[PDB]
């Protein structure tokens, strides 16, 4: 059987709790999906290669002093922008991203024509002609590969959510607790924060 | 699969021309062609005004820095003067080279690579050629003026 | 040289996509009206012409108001005062106005705008584009048409004109001019009273409200009286 | 729609495209909940610029105790709410003035309780249209128009009251305090500096 956890896939069947009224919500939850898998990877992986949690990741770049992020990337001997030139910069970061993420989304979203002139309908999380470059859709199953991604999706949101309210109660982050749990298992848990009274009772 | 790129000029191989890269390769064939003299549409004077000025601008720096006044104060202005003369000399050159050259019919006309019939090229002719002399000597002159402007102006110059 | 003559197929880097309105279907609910849509309300009608010239000089003072805006939160001169820095003596100062500049116009030491320089490249450039707007040279993109305030050929790169309602948007900048012309109006006027920039005026008529009026100036006669 | 430009819509103009509109009684329900929100928040604007106070506390000030504390709070009042020598608004006068008319309005509002006025005033309609406007300022204006700005007006307002309960739970600080702090330099005066330092908490 495909996708048999729990529950069923938009594109097939009904949700066991919720209604599915409205059809905006399946690639809704894909690029939620996709975005929280880039996410929760990025907390993975900067607390590894640096050791900081990813909530108090913002407080290094700010509009003063953003040099803190410069040459935090595991390996690239080469800082962001070189020592003492100051110019890692929260607003020159931000106004980069501004234009870049917002093209991106205006593009997907059809909040601007498309600048390409293959197909590409606005709406559709899967277009594929040119968002694979190796063909691994054609060569492999398209049906099975969107699944593979969606339960991907969801395990993704569903442990950033579990990233968050980690953050939230034991205010250290998700592979320092991650790893506190693996060396005590008994002794780091939720009940155990829990009879601590989660940092504030 | 096995291409060359050297051709015969306009596929005809018993002309005395071949087609190179350095001939007809896209980006020097788009800078020849929007170059003056290649603009036959447009007046003989006005090619002229470019051109005079192009080459009046920098036939002076020659004279300024290895004139014999170069090490004195007065280099730049001795320097734009022979500019100005020698601007003088070509427009004598080629007010003569306008009467004499264009005397004889050229009955064969002449057409684009792609085939098509074009009229001839205004400055190539007697008055066309004088036209062109006059653009020459106006941008000449204003150029060369310009070159001495500058020397005394920008910042950088040394 | 051969002729290639093959297809761009070129989009726009940024291209609006279709939006329409975003207004409701009355237009001028304020006092007035738009030309060609009713009869003016106090002022005769001059010309045709005057359409146009309401339009023109409607962007040239929301132009002249944010700069004397975004000028005085920059640097604190009032407009009126800032052309005193750039002169044929002394433009070095015009330079760094500028918050968060990366560079200066004028480079430490000689290096700078000049006045002479800054006025030569002023004419050549605004009057160039003053005359191709009007009947004046000529018209160097035929695809448009001069003495059309309105042109949206090249002029509108992200297309809102065609992705939008036109009319009303056409509506909604002649009210932003007549509202920034006023504003102008008022700058002038606040400068000419109270001699302090305009965003100066109002920091004073913010902080204490009730004073720092019109006739609160007038009781100390404008400065003269 | 053309009127409508906001995100969302309007019930009856389409459909949300989240939590799409179900029952009338939720329109119903949207108008009324703005309808509050626009006097609660404009009361927690204009009462801590009057005299200071945060709404979340300016409750604690009257207490079955004392309740003397409100009383005078008012700017530019020309007398004591009550006698200056005993002001008399305890807070059980308050209450029992208070439920009364309150329980009133409410039950007149909704009809459980047979109307007083029974002047053709349909309880459960949003816009009553009677005496509540007097000035009859639907009559002359457009009232689909108006419709839409009401409820573009109960959605900013009940939006920013959500906002002045959740900026009391971070910041503790004021409504209008928290506007005075971020017009000051709002650079380093906003939510993400006060989650550099951690909300108060951590
Ligand atoms: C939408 C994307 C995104 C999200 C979810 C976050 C989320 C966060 N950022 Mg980051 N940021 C994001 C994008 C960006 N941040 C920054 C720059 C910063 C700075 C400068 C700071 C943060 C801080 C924070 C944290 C607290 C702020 C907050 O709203 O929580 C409120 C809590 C909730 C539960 C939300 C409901 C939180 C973990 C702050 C921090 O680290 O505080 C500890 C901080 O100071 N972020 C930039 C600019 C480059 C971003 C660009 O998109
Ligand atoms: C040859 C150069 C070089 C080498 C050996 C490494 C080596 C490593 N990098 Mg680094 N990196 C290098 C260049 C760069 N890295 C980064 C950015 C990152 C990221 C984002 C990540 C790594 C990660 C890793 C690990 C896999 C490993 C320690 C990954 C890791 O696991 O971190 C611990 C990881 O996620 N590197 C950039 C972009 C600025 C580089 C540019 O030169
Ligand atoms: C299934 C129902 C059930 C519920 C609602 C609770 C609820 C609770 N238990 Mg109990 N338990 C339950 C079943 C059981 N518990 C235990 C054994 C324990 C232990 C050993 C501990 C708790 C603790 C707690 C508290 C903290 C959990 C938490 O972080 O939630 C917070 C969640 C929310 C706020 C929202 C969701 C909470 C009051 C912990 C504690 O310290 O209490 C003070 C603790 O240490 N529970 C066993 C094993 C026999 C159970 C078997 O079903
Ligand atoms: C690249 C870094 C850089 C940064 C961070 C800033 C930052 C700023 N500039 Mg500056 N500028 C920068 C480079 C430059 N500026 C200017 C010319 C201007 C102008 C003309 C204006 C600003 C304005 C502003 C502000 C606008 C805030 C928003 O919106 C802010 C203080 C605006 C301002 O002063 O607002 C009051 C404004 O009007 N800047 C030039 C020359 C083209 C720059 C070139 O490097
Ligand atoms: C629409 C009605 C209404 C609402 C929403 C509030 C809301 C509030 N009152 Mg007010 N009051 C209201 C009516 C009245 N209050 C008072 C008198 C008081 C007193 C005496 C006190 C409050 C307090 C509070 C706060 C309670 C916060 C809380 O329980 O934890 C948070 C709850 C949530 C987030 C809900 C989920 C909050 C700001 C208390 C306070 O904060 O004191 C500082 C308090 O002591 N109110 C009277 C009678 C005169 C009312 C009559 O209707
Ligand atoms: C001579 C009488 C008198 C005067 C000049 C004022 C003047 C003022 N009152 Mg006060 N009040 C007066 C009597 C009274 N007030 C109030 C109750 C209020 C309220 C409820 C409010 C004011 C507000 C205001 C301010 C309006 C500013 C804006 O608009 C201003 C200080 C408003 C305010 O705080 O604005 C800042 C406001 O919301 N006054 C009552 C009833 C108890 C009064 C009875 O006579
Ligand atoms: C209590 C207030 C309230 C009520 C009853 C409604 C009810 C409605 N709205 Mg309105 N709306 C509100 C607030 C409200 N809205 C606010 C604040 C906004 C601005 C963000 C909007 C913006 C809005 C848009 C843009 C649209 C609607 C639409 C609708 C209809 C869709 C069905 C629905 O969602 O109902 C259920 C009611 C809800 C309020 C949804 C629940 C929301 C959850 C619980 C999140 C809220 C978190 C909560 C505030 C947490 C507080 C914690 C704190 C106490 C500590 C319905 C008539 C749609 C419509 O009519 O389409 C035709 C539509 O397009 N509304
Ligand atoms: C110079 C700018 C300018 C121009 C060219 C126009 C031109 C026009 N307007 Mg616009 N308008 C302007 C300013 C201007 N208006 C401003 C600032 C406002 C806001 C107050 C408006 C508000 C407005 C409305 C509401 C309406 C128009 C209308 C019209 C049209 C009819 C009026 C007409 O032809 O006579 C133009 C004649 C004048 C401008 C002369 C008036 C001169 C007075 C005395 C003002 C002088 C200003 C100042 C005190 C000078 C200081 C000098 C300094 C040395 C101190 C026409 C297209 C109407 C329309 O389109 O009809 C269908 C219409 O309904 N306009
Ligand atoms: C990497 C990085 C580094 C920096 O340091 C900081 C930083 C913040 C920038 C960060 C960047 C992170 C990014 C970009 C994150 C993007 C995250 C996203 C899009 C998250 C979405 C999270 C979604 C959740 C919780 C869903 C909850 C919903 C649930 C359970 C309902 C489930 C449900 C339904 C639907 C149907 C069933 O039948 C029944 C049940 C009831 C089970
Ligand atoms: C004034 C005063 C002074 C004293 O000092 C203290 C004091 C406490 C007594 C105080 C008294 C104030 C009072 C009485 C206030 C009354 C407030 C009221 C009625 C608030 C209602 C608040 C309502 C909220 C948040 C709604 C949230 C709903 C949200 C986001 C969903 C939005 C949603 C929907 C529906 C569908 C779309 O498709 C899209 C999305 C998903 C966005």
């Amino acid at each position: 059987d495909i996708y048999p956890e729990f529950g069923t896939y938009p594109g097939g069947g009904e949700s066991p709790i919720i209604p599915f009224g409205s059809e905006k919500n399946a690639e809704r939850e894909v690029i939620h999906g996709r975005w929280a898998m880039l996410g929760v990877t990025g907390a993975w992986a900067a607390e590894n290669g640096t050791g900081i949690p990813w909530f108090t990741a913002g407080t290094l770049c700010t509009p003063d002093d953003c040099t803190a992020v410069a040459d935090k990337f595991p390996g690239a001997v080469a800082p962001l922008a070189p020592e003492g030139s100051g110019y890692p910069s929260f607003w020159n970061v931000l106004i980069i991203e501004i234009v870049l993420v917002g093209a991106a989304e205006a593009y997907r979203t059809g909040i601007s024509d498309s600048p390409f002139d293959d197909g590409l309908t606005v709406g559709d999380v899967n277009p594929g002609g040119r968002f694979d470059p190796l063909g691994l859709a054609e060569s492999g199953d398209l049906e099975e590969l969107k699944i593979k991604e969606l339960k991907h999706c969801r395990l993704s949101m569903f442990a950033w959510l579990g990233c968050i309210f980690q953050a939230l109660a034991t205010q250290e982050g998700p592979i320092a607790n991650w790893q506190s749990h693996v060396a005590d298992p008994v002794h780091s848990n939720v009940l155990t924060n829990a009879a601590k009274g989660f940092g504030f009772y | 699969d096995k291409v060359q790129i050297v051709k015969p000029i306009n596929g005809d191989p018993f002309i005395g021309m071949l087609e190179t890269p350095v001939t007809s390769s896209p980006d020097v064939a788009n800078f020849l062609s929007n170059l003056p003299a290649y603009r036959t549409g447009v007046a003989p004077l006005l090619r002229g005004v470019e051109v005079g000025l192009a080459h009046g601008f920098f036939v002076t720096g020659p004279f300024i820095k290895l004139g014999p006044l170069r090490s004195t104060d007065a280099a730049e202005l001795a320097g734009c003067l022979s500019g100005a003369g020698l601007v003088l000399i070509l427009t004598a050159c080629l007010s003569i080279y306008g009467a004499t050259a264009f005397q004889r019919e050229e009955v064969v006309g002449l057409k684009t690579l792609s085939g098509r019939t074009i009229a001839k090229d205004p400055l190539q002719s007697s008055e066309g050629w004088a036209s062109f002399t006059s653009g020459w000597l106006v941008g000449g002159l204003s150029g060369v003026a310009w070159s001495y402007v500058l020397t005394q102006v920008l910042p950088y110059y040394s | 040289r051969r002729t290639k003559a093959s297809v761009p197929a070129k989009r726009s880097a940024f291209k609006a996509n279709k939006f329409g309105s975003l207004a409701p279907p009355d237009l001028y609910p304020e006092f007035g009206t738009y030309p060609g849509g009713g009869e003016s309300p106090v002022i005769p009608f001059g010309s045709e012409k005057n359409a146009e010239r309401e339009i023109i000089h409607g962007r040239w003072a929301m132009l002249g108001v944010t700069g004397a805006w975004a000028a005085e939160n920059g640097t604190g001169i009032p407009w009126f005062t800032a052309g005193t820095l750039c002169t044929p003596d002394d433009c070095t100062a015009v330079a760094d106005k500028f918050p968060g500049a990366v560079a200066p116009l004028a480079p430490a030491g000689s290096g700078y705008p000049n006045f002479w320089a800054v006025l030569a490249i002023e004419i050549f450039l605004v009057g160039s584009a003053e005359c191709y707007r009007t009947g004046l040279f000529e018209n160097p993109f035929p695809e448009l048409t001069q003495g059309d305030v309105t042109p949206g050929g090249r002029f509108d790169p992200l297309g809102f004109a065609e992705a939008g309602d036109l009319e009303e948007l056409k509506i909604k900048e002649l009210k932003h001019s007549r509202l920034a012309m006023f504003a102008w109006l008022g700058c002038i006027m606040q400068a000419l009273a109270t001699q302090e920039g305009p965003i100066a005026n109002w920091t004073a008529h913010v902080a204490d409200p009730i004073h720092a009026n019109v006739l609160t100036n007038a009781a100390k006669g404008f400065k003269f009286y």
